[PDB]
RNA sequence: AAACUUUCAACAACGGAUCUCUUGGUUCUCGCAUCGAUGAAGAACGCAGCGAAAUGCGAUACGUAAUGUGAAUUGCAGAAUUCCGUGAAUCAUCGAAUCUUUGAACGCACAUUGCGCCCCUUGGUAUUCCAGGGGGCAUGCCUGUUUGAGCGUCAUUU
RNA sequence: UAUCUAGCGAAACCACAGCCAAGGGAACGGGCUUGGCAGAAUCAGCGGGGAAAGAAGACCCUGUUGAGCUUGACUCUAGUU
RNA sequence: UGGAGGUCAGUGACGAAGCCUAGACCGUAAGGUCGGGUCGAACGGCCUCUAGUGCAGAUCUUGGUGGUAGUAGCAAAUAUUCAAAUGAGAACUUUGAAGACUGAAGUGGGGAAAGGUUCCACGUCAACAGCAGUUGGACGUGGGUUAGUCGAUCCUAAGAGAUGGGGAAGCUCCGUUUCAAAGGCCUGAUUUUAUGCAGGCCACCAUCGAAAGGGAAUCCGGUUAAGAUUCCGGAACCUGGA
RNA sequence: CGAAUUUGGGUAUAGGGGCGAAAGACUAAUCGAACCAUCUAGUAGCUGGUUCCUGCCGAAGUUUCCCUCAGGAUAGCAGAA
RNA sequence: AUUGGCGAGAGACCGAUAGCGAACAAGUACAGUGAUGGAAAGAUGAAAAGAACUUUGAAAAGAGAGUGAAAAAGUACGUG
RNA sequence: UUGACCUCAAAUCAGGUAGGAGUACCCGCUGAACUUAAGCAUAUCAAUAAGCGGAGGAAAAGAAACCAACCGGGAUUGCCU
């Protein structure tokens, strides 16, 4: 789950994603926030465990 | 010439059981339905507001100001005047008084202090430094905070 | 003729402006011609026009214009007076030659309400002019 | 009745929000703002409204670039270092 | 405190960028621990570095262009002078300066004379 | 309406992040008069009317 | 006789008059001349470690650069020998930049964060499709360039 | 429902007020004059009075104040001929 | 009475100005002077100057406050009751038990316009819920809205509206195909040479305008405190691409 | 109460204008001419109010003219110098 | 010439119902569909030293105590 | 079989320019009525307010198709008159 840029699309998340996590991204689902910010749930491919990438990122 | 007319006010009329003074419009502000533009109200225009082409200087004839000016002269030569008028000239030998222009040519401010205290004009001098007190009403914040006596006039 | 462009007949006015038909433009046709061509060639200076044919239904004039962005204008002194921005829209201000003919912009006593200008003159003749010592 | 009833009745906006002023002054059907004229080009003003050029005029928003022409003024309208 | 530009400046282009890129990196992760820590003022000077290392190329790259486009006229808009739109539009000290050959005959024959008067 | 525009949406966003009351360090700033937020909304007494 | 009601005083009560104050007005005077297609004024949305406003600013976002000063900022908390110094600051100055979506507002539209078209690069075993990065495409008018049109018209044709 | 209680709690009105008879008086008094009289604090009703309240009478007149409408009013005018 | 010029070398933090006082004196009065309380930084006498200079009224203005008055009242929509819990406190909160009501053109389950976070979770009396309140659509802090398939987006309707032109001093008005020289897809060109070229068809005659009109395509089961034809599992479909 | 029906949304018509199966009806609680700002502090022979004290003097409701009759000028009455 | 803009100096002006509407987060809050309309709101103290602590109360708070020149200055704050 | 001229076009051709803001003052256009006339229509208000176009630090005007009638002055603009 992630904050997003509010000018960016699936497909600037996605390859945003791609090359500052080296994962595989499976999907992208955004939605833009009440507060006015846009929210991703990007769900990666069963090669990649997003705990694990989480751990990596700092966030438990 | 726009204070207290910055409004659309206007009278609601007889029947609506108040005075007939123009009202604020509207609503939802408390502004609104309230007397405007008349001297008894507030908020209003002043009654007669002040304008700039009041006659602020005053003519006098060239021949009259001469008149004054030699009288108020040669009132500086009468002892009783300058006393009345409050000038502490009773350790003076006589008026008028006058001096050598070594005091034109004088220079420094302690030497030409040093000229009034061997003249007798010192005690004017302490006059005026011990009569300086604060104004006593709105003139201190309009540049007027202290009221001094006059001291001598060298000429 | 500049015909009052107001029916709904509901001035509320006076009989001595009630007039719609026989009222006359202030300016003249070529006035009007330049300010349209200055309005049109916006980027160029309304320098003179002058009258070419006409009939009944039109009137014809030629507008010269001059381009103060030209260098061919800007150096050559002769010409480059038009490239100061004073200039702008003579044709608009009444300028030239039929805007102060229209203005009435001339010497001697048949003009004594439009010599300076007519507002000008009816301003400074209607002034109270009031001085310290009041005179 | 004219009152209450029919004040139940209103849900339906003439005017939205202006791209010209957030005003809630356009007008839908006209397609004209009510308070700034848009899309004409000339921003609505009127010598009557004195109280309504104090609301929409110069230094009543930040001024973005004609704050420092004064002080390029005073400086010369220089350039380097 | 962050890094500083006169010791920017004499970085290169590859460098410059490699610096930025990490900078990045670092404020991306100041965000995430800023998310689990109350206060994180280290995101202050993450950020001015960003922008001091973003200036430095920028001034660079304007400079090369100024290089590239020295002396030749038609200088790009947003690097010839703003003064204002008047300014710009006024006639240059020359085109100012201009006289006829008539005027210019005038001038040499006849210019505004120095004299006194006293006796 | 649940089928707004974005625009809509953005002013919606707006209003909602302004509608908060006023930090309380602020008001212990020194020479600070602000003891409230005066501009608070609520849905109920004041509509935006957007 | 009390209660109750009136009058007065003392003390205590919403009230905010009076007095004193005043970084505000309002008039007068002097000096100066500087908005915008190199995108103005205005608008919207955002930016602070902890904040939403005539605070400031623009994704370099309570700001960057240059310069001056010379140790702060401060409500709390903090990267840091930042302190005999290319150096603190919500400092001043300001000439380098950045300057989101707009707006005269300019690809076409715009109650839509809607639709194109043209170059170059990258990715998808692709000049055509899709996607990403960058740069563009308004109108009137002027001067010039190039390509044209019209038996409007000039020098060769049984 | 009113009514009594707990809680909560306005408004219209208000010169000062609040018992009558007659007199006179701006010719229909709560006050004034002469009489009748006259005892705290009050509750529920009530609609005689307060010439009760609601509104600078909308009828009428006046004003050298309007406006809507009409026409062989006065003076013009768009159109049309 | 507010300001101003002179003067009293006037009064004052050892208490100025204000304010309160059925205390005193003076003056016919306007008013002046003083005693006692309150307090906190300026103020007054005299000779003159000046004016935004004195209030009981103007259905005066703006604020504040009364009697009325603990009064009118809080009476429409059948209706509530018992116990327990929580709590300082329960007619009103929660949970059981009973009695009822809406009675499927509902007091049910969804939506349109509108609202804008009221949704959902967590904490108690300041206000609000015309009684109360431990409850709340209130307060504070947070979380929440996931789409190739549902809408918008596309189309045109009534209509709106640029351009070409013509009016108008002009802001602008008309006009929408008109008295206009009004543009776009395939192989040859696709590298000693470009998108230049006898390469072809030709002639919509801007654009905007519907979340109810027309229209490419998704269903079931499960999942959340709060989202789901959107997430997950399974199973499909449509459009565009050698 | 199956239609000259009822109604949502879109759209057109704007103030001496619109719209009206016609009531001067309706045109945002506004209609025999909407609302907003300005001209405008519109004019008012008309109503209301018009702020300290003491001292001295002290009236008129009549004449003439006036589209004059709720007003004014004029003479008279009064004050002051 | 100059009720705009920028800079500066003044006043027998006003002194928070005054002076600009606005001395304050004022063209702000709120009212209207809209054009538009448009307030109220300054003062503790030299310094928060903004009342530790004890007691009653469920709590607000009270009573003591405390700081202060004054709490007849307690944020609902200059005399009130 | 070719080369020009004239006029009129086209281009995301090369380079420019115009629009909008503000408007206290300035240059024009357009233009009322309230008001005064004790009514009112010419007049007045006023060649004003509102509306529209266009500049600058000032603008405009400006070196006589002037004023004069004198023994003649001598661009323009302002002040006193």
């Amino acid at each position: 789950v992630f904050q997003v840029s509010m000018k960016a699309n699936k497909y600037q998340i996605k390859k945003a994603v791609k090359e500052l996590y080296e994962v595989d991204v499976l999907k992208v689902n955004t939605l833009v926030r009440p507060n006015g910010t846009k929210k991703a749930y990007v769900r990666l491919t069963a090669d990649y465990d997003a705990l694990d990438i989480a751990n990596r990122i700092g966030y438990i | 010439e726009k204070a207290g007319h910055q409004t659309s006010a206007e009278s609601w009329g007889t029947g609506r059981a108040v005075a007939r003074i123009p009202r604020v419009g509207g609503g939802g502000t408390g502004r609104s339905g309230q007397g405007a533009f008349g001297n008894m109200c507030r908020g209003g225009r002043m009654f007669a507001p002040t304008k700039t082409w009041r006659k602020w200087n005053v003519k006098v004839n060239h021949n009259e100001k001469r008149y004054a000016t030699a009288s108020a002269i040669a009132a500086t030569a009468v002892a009783s005047l300058v006393l009345a008028r409050g000038h502490r000239v009773e350790k003076i030998p006589e008026i008028p008084l006058v001096v050598s222009t070594d005091l034109e040519s004088i220079q420094k401010t302690k030497e030409a202090v040093a000229a009034l205290k061997a003249v007798g004009a010192h005690s004017d001098l302490l006059k005026v430094l011990k009569s300086k007190k604060l104004r006593a009403g709105k003139g201190k914040y309009r540049n007027r905070r202290w009221t001094q006596r006059r001291g001598p006039l060298v000429v | 003729n500049r015909k009052r462009p107001v029916p709904k007949g509901a001035t509320y006015g006076k009989p001595t402006n009630q007039g719609v038909n026989e009222l006359k433009y202030q300016r003249s046709l070529r006035a009007t011609a330049e300010e349209r061509v200055g309005r049109r060639a916006a980027n160029l200076r309304v320098l003179n026009s002058y009258w070419v044919n006409q009939d009944s239904t039109y009137k014809y004039f030629e507008v010269i214009l001059v381009d103060p962005q030209h260098k061919a204008i800007r150096r050559d002194a002769r010409y480059n007076w038009i490239c100061d921005p004073v200039h702008k829209h003579r044709e608009a201000r009444g300028l030239t030659a039929t805007g102060k003919k229209s203005r009435g912009i001339n010497k001697g006593h048949k003009f004594n309400n439009t010599k300076a200008g007519r507002r000008k003159t009816w301003k400074r003749q209607n002034t109270l002019s009031l001085w310290r010592y009041r005179k | 009745g004219k009152g209450t009833p029919s004040f139940g009745k209103r849900h339906n906006k003439s005017h939205t929000l202006c791209n010209r002023c957030g005003r809630r002054s356009f007008h839908v059907q006209k397609k004209t703002c009510s308070s700034c004229g848009y899309p004409a080009a000339k921003t609505r003003s009127y010598n009557w409204g004195a109280k309504a050029k104090r609301r929409h005029t110069t230094g009543t928003g930040r001024m973005r670039y004609l704050k420092h022409v004064s002080r390029r003024f005073k400086n010369g309208f220089q350039t380097g270092s | 405190a962050g890094v500083k530009a006169y010791e920017l400046r004499t970085k290169s282009k590859e460098q410059l960028a490699s610096q930025l890129v990490d900078l990045k990196k670092e404020l991306a992760e100041l965000k995430v621990q800023k998310l689990s820590r109350p206060s994180l003022p280290k995101i202050k000077t993450v950020r001015k570095s960003i922008a001091c290392v973003l200036t430095v190329i920028n001034e660079q790259q304007r400079e090369a262009v100024r290089q590239l486009y020295k002396g030749k006229k038609y200088q790009p808009k947003d690097l010839r002078a703003k003064k204002t739109r008047a300014l710009r539009r006024a006639l240059t000290k020359f085109e100012a300066s201009q006289v006829t050959e008539k005027q210019r005959k005038k001038q040499i024959a006849f210019p505004q004379r120095k004299y006194a008067i006293k006796a | 309406a649940a089928q707004k525009s974005f625009r809509i949406k953005q002013k919606m966003a707006k209003a909602k992040k302004q509608n908060r009351p006023l930090p309380q360090w602020i008001r212990l700033r020194t020479n600070n008069t602000i003891r409230y937020n005066a501009k608070r909304r609520n849905w109920r007494r004041t509509k935006m009317n957007i």
